């Protein structure tokens, strides 16, 4: 379809702006707003799990593991 | 809580219960299904005649 940004048009027909591609608000049906672009994967509210994964900081040291390397809930972190 | 049949985080939604003080109807706040007026607040600073 016709769009103004003319960037990364997903299967839903919406042109994913390069910023939108890293906006963190996944918009298209495909998780295309979080792919192949530069972004601060952790904000000031977010925790860097040891392998480079990023997740809600509240998940750190909560008694219940979350990120795929377990870094949010490894006893070494708590 | 593991959610059955799910594959993407956008397929589900969850929100906390809160009512500590009611919300001013505002274009930025989605209404609850029971949008009946829960209360009324007196708008301060009445305009009054003066010299
Ligand atoms: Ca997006
Ligand atoms: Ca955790």
């Amino acid at each position: 379809a016709k769009c103004e940004p003319s960037q990364f048009q997903c299967t839903n027909g919406r042109c994913i702006t390069l910023l939108w591609k890293c906006d963190g608000d996944e918009d298209c049906v495909d998780g295309s707003d979080e792919k192949n672009c530069v972004k601060k994967t952790c904000a000031e509210s977010d925790f860097v799990c040891n392998n480079g994964q990023c997740v809600p900081s509240r998940w750190k040291c909560d008694g219940d593991p979350d990120c795929e390397d377990g870094s949010d809930e490894s006893p070494e972190q708590c | 809580t593991k959610m059955n049949g799910c594959t993407k985080a956008r397929q589900c939604i969850a929100y906390k219960l809160d009512q500590t003080k009611w919300v001013f109807n505002s274009p930025d706040l989605i209404r609850h299904t029971d949008h009946s007026v829960q209360g009324k607040l007196h708008i301060p600073f009445r305009l009054t005649p003066t010299v």
